[PDB]
């Protein structure tokens, strides 16, 4: 009853029935969460 | 004999029960994992487990050699039978 | 009590609010910044006796952003619960002064005609408005809290513009954010919130004020 | 008890116990009361021949 | 005991649910974006 | 004065009035410079036994060692202790527990209470 | 060196201090006169509060109550043969001074057993089975958890403490 | 990146989830390539960094014609890019990948065109999405047994009473709770966190007590009490000229040695604490800490003059036995000696080996634990506990979201209730994505004020007139509408 | 069905509200009707109060049947008649020489003095239980039907069973008292044998 009144929009913003922004874009990225898959980073490699 | 030494910001009583509960636990995993061992992997039961079905090595604990101990909130069978379980126990008892 | 580490928390509010001060782009000098206890308390000579002036001592003028309109002052009222005549005495010296912006912090409570007045004070200037214990931590300093940008009034323009996103749209922001008493935001403006992303490294939002 | 176990006493409806702890000795003979048949066990070993 | 196929062809490894799906690194994942819905229901069918 | 005795002064808890059984209530005579015992609801009124006329915190002692019949005996459910010499009589069948209360005494120290007749005795060790 | 003040409550806590190192002959033996100490350790209280506080008289009385215990009359003495000068001996530095035969000892042991009272908690678990790979130490714990659940099969999953990492059996 | 990386994760971990998985798409290459570790690795570096910089340019998602959309455009992308970038490096694609230019190319396109897969659905009700995304976990375990032991207190309720709770917005915690950070030593030092366990714990009057006595004294020197006598006649130095009036009757209190063991409390401590809050009114004296036991004797101040029967006002003004009674009454009840004024009294303590927190970096750039002493407490007083010396004020937190609302702001709790979500969801282990739940912070603060979402706050919104008859109110918004 | 068995006094934690303990015993007819006969003796949990008495968290406050509020147990002793505490004390333990028992109850003692009369106290009750004008003969007159029929049927109700009521509600209290003090174990609800 609470989150029916969210969807995402064509700016990739996301908003409410009333049009108000609730995010810059859906996720911070605008990207389908199906295509995030778990990856390691490494990057924080100990040794410098 | 009120020699035994109550755990550092705990009561001597839940130590006790700390205590036994350790055992209770330790026993049945090491019986348990002699069952893990003594299975041929010919087994169904074993060929269940591995494959990820329905299935563990606790329940061989449970099937084969032992259930363990049962608990109310996880805290040992309370004294409902005035400081007892039964009255097949005796009075003051506090075997699993 | 009230004897040596009373000290202690006189000048961790001051760095507190020098630093505050620092952040709203006061040019506070680095040494203040930088003073120790054992300083401060040589800084003020601190200490002769008990029972004297570090609140007045205490008492200072900020100078700086780097666009020169001058002179914001902090004052530090020596009774607790705070009447209208040290308001009126101040209201006084501000205008004697003819300073900018006025900080007082009061120690615990306030008539509600002085609270008014200081609501009130004048259609073209500021009176800010402290409590000691409140200045006693630096929230800001809290690994929660996200950097706040207060956006001018043409990136607000250059936002809306962009976008062209409409007033109402924006998330709206309370006042009664002892954050947004912090920057001395005023309602209608806009802060820039900087987050980090665990998605996308980074991430800014905005809120005017309510 | 032994009225109880002469049957002279109603063990199907009387109950009789005793507190040393309370130093009471509690009696109910109301309706309601669950009660069930058990071997009388004497001298460690069973009354029934 | 470990798991390893190449080019559609399975070196060694006795197979898992992890392997088989619902999880991080599952085939059943994979599948589902190279070969698409389409050829990994027409897969999933035939082997079951 | 020394760290080696203790207070046990016998705390008067109430003395009925003569006139009714009502509880004698303290007050000073400070013409006579001295403590006094009266009733209420009668004239009724008499000189106090010790300057104490009041106590607080309690429970720091050994209750459970007080409060129990050696009766208990009597109950087969409770065990016997192979364990001899009933503190008076040289007998065993000494009864044993722990303090089984409220304090129900992380105290989970046998407590002994012979059950040989001629005697009675509640101790522990 | 006796330091002679003005102030009748001075003098009056000096010979009150005078008649505290009177317990027990134990000046007579050392030698020193009590009134010179007794003087000497007002004055140093003095030097420091520089008023009749109370809270100055507080430090008499305290020096009161470490003079009148006879349960360590070498501190006393040691403080009457010069080894606890009466401007070190009124410069506190002790800790409600106890030293010699069992306080001291209590006062250890107490500090020991308020110590112990943070080690251990209230419980703990460790298996030490399974090797962590990002610290090679098998300090890891272990979950027993998916009594039934879904179709997801019950997993054991073990953490490893320090450098948190968590997988499963599967 | 590599420096910029380990502001972004204090946690160390590098394994994170992201899209497009690169290295199966780069394998897939040399599945399809053929490139072997026995073969020449022909490539053109260059190629690499430009092929790079231009596929940064196709990962558009929003327009680059100024800079501030550049720069919302590169932040958004940031951590993508040094992904990116991380796995792109020249050297790891001719020595760990060895691929050809060839297979790089055809790889880029591969990649990209996994881009503009990634891509959401506009105009998606993933709002409805997100709901039944945190209506399945909730289903699950999350009552299931405090199964949870961590060498402390359970604390801080399991699950859907804290998740009805926590939807319920309700003002206080069923199970309110704060961790205490040490900072510097009391880190590695147990007896400066039991100087702070001392400072902070709370402690009444009553805590304190042993035992209390009232008594009728004739002489406050000549005392009943004989073997306080010579502790109350060596005193002399008291006033005792307005003592000749105080209350003939003696009130006395025995006092917890074994209490001063435990909150490590001193004598001097007592008193000044009593007179302070009765004022000088109350006459104090006690015996040193070395006597064979603490008590405390006190005396009301009758002040010689007007305190004896001045003006009748036949009322009584008090008695004085009935008087020992209400300041005891008052003395046992109301003071406290120590501590916060709503803490109960916790402290449970946790060794830092705990968790992975406190990962410090170090001089070769590796990540490594600190281990410490923690208290974790009952209490909510952030504003005391923020103030309190010592304590780090920046890890510090507390369960109650309605604490940090009134202290950090709405922004701060946006955080913490995310924090507190993921929480619940790391509790039952089942992985949940991220996104939603930042969505779903965003949703209850997207007024900048909390309140329940629920119908208990559906009439303050500015939500249409038909969404709020929809809440079975219906009639009460539409008359009015 | 299930139910609580009757004329059985249990005490149980009242902790939830302001009443740190309740002492409660049905007390219904064994035939002539079982009206129930509720009685609640519960132990309120006002620590405090100010400068009155510093002391409130003794007082007990009965819950008597169909009154429109609470009065002290001790109240009603003096409308059985007892105004000698000596023989309260007795209804209560007929082994006060335990001097924690004696202080336990002396706040309640405290309670006792502002009505001695039986009169008083039937009045009293009577005021409590409803307002039947001045005519204070009326209250004291409903206060003894009360006090023979609607409190403790169970034991009889007639007149001469006044007295003989009177020591069922000491050992009731006396019951509560150990409890209070802690003496007595909390009656368990879930126990059968308390219930029929
Ligand atoms: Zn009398
Ligand atoms: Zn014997
Ligand atoms: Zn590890």
């Amino acid at each position: 009853k609470s989150m029916e009144s969210v969807m995402v929009k064509y700016d990739a913003t996301v908003r409410n029935s009333i049009n108000q922004v609730v995010q810059l874009r859906y996720g911070e990225d605008g990207l389908a969460g199906e295509s995030v898959e778990f990856q390691n980073l490494a990057t924080l490699k100990p040794s410098n | 004999n009120n020699e035994l030494e109550p755990t550092p910001g705990n009561t001597l009583r839940q130590t006790f029960e700390n205590q036994v509960n350790r055992i209770l636990n330790d026993a049945r995993d090491k019986t348990g994992s002699s069952a893990q061992k003594s299975l041929s992997e010919y087994n169904n039961f074993k060929s269940m487990v591995v494959s990820g079905a329905k299935g563990s090595k606790i329940n061989i604990s449970q099937v084969i050699a032992v259930v363990g101990q049962q608990n109310v909130e996880g805290k040992r069978i309370p004294f409902g039978f005035k400081h007892r379980t039964l009255p097949h126990f005796i009075k003051d008892d506090y075997g699993p | 009590m009230d004897d040596e580490e009373e000290t202690y928390r006189l000048w961790k509010i001051r760095k507190t609010i020098m630093q505050l001060c620092h952040d709203r782009g006061y040019l506070v000098t680095q040494d203040e910044l930088d003073q120790t206890l054992e300083e401060f308390k040589a800084q003020s000579g601190d200490k002769p006796s008990e029972g004297r002036p570090r609140r007045t001592d205490l008492t200072v003028l900020v100078a700086h952003n780097d666009d020169p309109t001058d002179q914001m002052f902090v004052f530090f009222p020596e009774e607790p619960k705070v009447g209208i005549k040290t308001i009126k005495v101040y209201c006084q010296r501000m205008q004697e002064e003819n300073i900018t912006r006025a900080l007082i912090v009061v120690q615990q409570g306030m008539t509600p005609s002085a609270k008014q007045s200081l609501v009130d004070m004048a259609p073209k200037y500021i009176l800010e408005q402290f409590l000691q214990q409140e200045l006693l931590i630096n929230i800001t300093e809290h690994e929660l809290v996200p950097e706040h940008v207060v956006m001018t009034k043409e990136e607000v323009t250059e936002l809306l513009a962009r976008y062209k996103l409409r007033e109402n749209q924006l998330p709206r922001i309370q006042a009664g954010d002892p954050v947004a008493r912090y920057f001395g935001i005023k309602r209608g403006q806009v802060v820039k919130i900087i987050r980090p992303s665990e998605t996308a490294g980074r991430y800014i939002t905005y809120r005017l004020v309510q | 008890r032994k009225l109880r176990r002469q049957m002279d006493i109603i063990v199907s409806e009387v109950s009789m116990i005793r507190d040393i702890r309370e130093r009471e000795i509690r009696i109910y003979t109301d309706a309601g009361r669950i009660c069930r048949p058990l071997l009388i066990v004497e001298k460690q070993k069973l009354l029934l021949k | 005991t470990k798991v390893v196929v190449e080019n559609g062809e399975l070196i060694m490894g006795i197979l898992c649910k992890k392997s088989l799906g619902t999880s991080a690194g599952s085939l059943v994942h994979i599948s589902y974006l190279e070969m698409g819905h389409d050829i990994t229901r027409l897969f999933y069918s035939n082997i079951q | 004065m020394e760290p080696d005795g203790t207070y046990e002064p016998g705390f008067v808890g109430i003395r009925f009035c003569q006139e009714c059984n009502n509880m004698l209530y303290p007050k000073e005579d400070k013409e006579n410079r001295i403590l006094l015992y009266a009733c209420r609801n009668c004239d009724y009124q008499q000189e106090a036994d010790n300057s104490c006329i009041y106590v607080n915190k309690i429970t720091h002692e050994v209750d459970e060692l007080t409060q129990i019949i050696a009766d208990v005996s009597q109950d087969p459910t409770l065990p016997r202790t192979e364990d001899h010499p009933c503190q008076k009589c040289g007998h065993k069948e000494a009864v044993f527990f722990q303090s089984h209360s409220a304090r129900a005494e992380d105290a989970m120290r046998l407590y002994y209470v012979c059950t040989a007749p001629h005697c009675g005795h509640r101790w522990t060790e | 060196r006796a330091p002679s003040t003005s102030d009748s409550v001075r003098l009056k806590c000096r010979e009150m201090l005078a008649a505290a190192l009177r317990t027990g002959d134990d000046y007579i033996a050392i030698g020193a006169d009590e009134e010179e100490l007794g003087s000497q350790i007002e004055e140093a209280i003095y030097q420091e509060i520089r008023n009749t506080d109370m809270k100055y008289k507080n430090r008499v009385r305290s020096r009161i109550s470490n003079l009148k215990d006879a349960k360590n009359p070498n501190l006393r003495k040691n403080v009457l043969c010069g080894n606890i000068p009466p401007d070190l001996f009124a410069r506190m530095t002790a800790e409600e001074m106890a030293s010699d035969e069992l306080k001291e000892m209590r006062k250890n042991l107490t500090k020991e057993a308020i110590r112990e009272h943070q080690m251990a908690k209230t419980g703990g678990t460790q298996t030490d089975l399974f090797t962590c790979g990002k610290c090679k130490k098998k300090n890891c714990t272990y979950t027993q958890v998916q009594t039934r659940s879904a179709d997801e099969p019950m997993t054991t999953f073990v953490v490893c403490n320090e450098c948190g990492n968590r997988w499963k059996f599967c | 990146d590599r420096e910029v990386l380990r502001v972004i994760f204090p946690t160390g971990d590098s394994k994170v989830v992201l899209p497009c998985n690169l290295l199966r798409m780069i394998w897939n290459a040399q599945k399809i390539f053929h490139i072997n570790p026995r073969l020449p690795s022909d490539l053109h570096p260059i190629k690499v960094v430009e092929g790079v910089k231009e596929l940064s340019k196709k990962l558009v998602i929003v327009n680059g014609d100024d800079p501030l959309s550049r720069q919302a455009q590169e932040n958004a992308t940031l951590l993508f890019n040094i992904h990116l970038r991380s796995t792109l490096c020249s050297r790891r694609m001719a020595e760990e990948f060895r691929l050809s230019g060839e297979a790089f190319d055809w790889l880029l396109g591969e990649i990209e065109s996994k881009f503009n897969q990634a891509i959401a659905h506009p105009g998606e009700m993933v709002g409805a999405l997100a709901a039944q995304s945190l209506g399945e976990p909730a289903t699950q375990m999350t009552l299931n047994t405090f199964h949870y032991a961590g060498v402390s207190a359970k604390n801080v309720t399991l699950g859907v009473p804290r998740l009805k709770e926590l939807i319920n917005i309700s003002k206080k915690p069923k199970t309110p709770s704060l961790t205490v950070f040490l900072l510097g030593q009391s880190a590695r030092d147990a007896e400066r966190a039991k100087d702070i366990l001392c400072r902070l714990e709370h402690t009444t009057l009553r805590k304190v007590t042993a035992n209390t006595a009232i008594y009728y004294d004739p002489n406050p020197q000549s005392t009943v009490v004989a073997e306080d006598q010579e502790w109350v006649n060596v005193y002399y130095e008291m006033p005792d000229f307005d003592v000749a009036r105080i209350s003939p009757w003696l009130l006395r209190v025995e006092l917890d040695r074994k209490h001063m063991t435990d909150r490590k409390l001193t004598m001097e401590q007592i008193a000044e604490k009593i007179n302070a809050g009765f004022g000088d009114d109350l006459n104090c004296i006690f015996n040193d800490d070395n006597a064979e036991k603490l008590v405390l004797r006190i005396r009301i101040m009758n002040s010689d003059e007007n305190k004896m029967q001045e003006e009748e006002e036949v009322v009584d003004k008090m008695d004085d036995d009935v008087f020992l009674r209400c300041i005891e009454s008052n003395m046992l009840t109301d003071m406290t000696l120590q501590g916060i004024e709503q803490i109960s009294k916790v402290y449970m303590h946790l060794p830092q080996t705990d968790n992975k927190k406190k990962i410090i970096i170090t001089e070769d750039g590796e990540f490594k634990a600190l281990q410490e002493w923690i208290l974790e407490t009952d209490g909510v007083s952030l504003m005391r506990v923020l103030s309190e010396k010592d304590v780090d004020p920046v890890r510090t937190t507390s369960n109650d979201i309605v604490e940090i609302f009134t202290v950090l702001g709405i922004e701060a709790v946006r955080k913490a209730l995310e924090r507190e979500l993921y929480h619940v969801i790391s509790f039952d282990g089942s992985y949940v994505n991220y996104r939603h739940l930042a969505l779903l912070c965003d949703t209850m603060t997207c007024r900048g004020h909390l309140m329940a979402i629920t119908r208990h706050g559906v009439n303050r919104q500015d939500t249409g007139p038909l969404m709020k008859c929809s809440f079975e109110e219906t009639v009460d918004v539409l008359m009015e509408a | 069905q299930e139910k609580m068995a009757t004329n059985t006094v249990y005490v149980f934690a009242k902790k939830d509200s302001k009443y740190a303990y309740t002492g409660e015993c049905r007390s219904c007819l064994e035939n002539s009707s079982r009206p129930t006969s509720t009685i609640w003796v519960s132990m309120l949990a006002r620590g405090g109060q100010g400068a009155k008495k510093s002391a409130i968290g003794q007082r007990i406050v009965a819950t008597l049947p169909y009154i429109k509020q609470e009065v002290p147990i001790i109240i009603v002793f003096r409308a059985l008649g007892f105004v000698s505490d000596r023989d309260i004390l007795e209804h209560i333990i007929y082994d006060f020489e335990d001097p924690e028992m004696m202080e336990m109850v002396k706040p309640s003692l405290d309670e006792a003095f502002v009505i001695q009369e039986q009169n008083v106290a039937l009045n009293f009750i009577g005021s409590r239980g409803a307002k039947p004008g001045v005519t204070k003969e009326k209250r004291i007159k409903y206060a003894k039907e009360v006090l023979q029929k609607e409190m403790l049927p169970h034991v009889g109700v007639s007149d001469f069973c006044e007295t003989k009521k009177a020591y069922f509600l000491g050992y009731m209290v006396h019951r509560l008292l150990l409890a209070a003090l802690g003496r007595r174990e909390l009656d368990d609800r879930d126990h059968y044998g308390n219930k029929r």
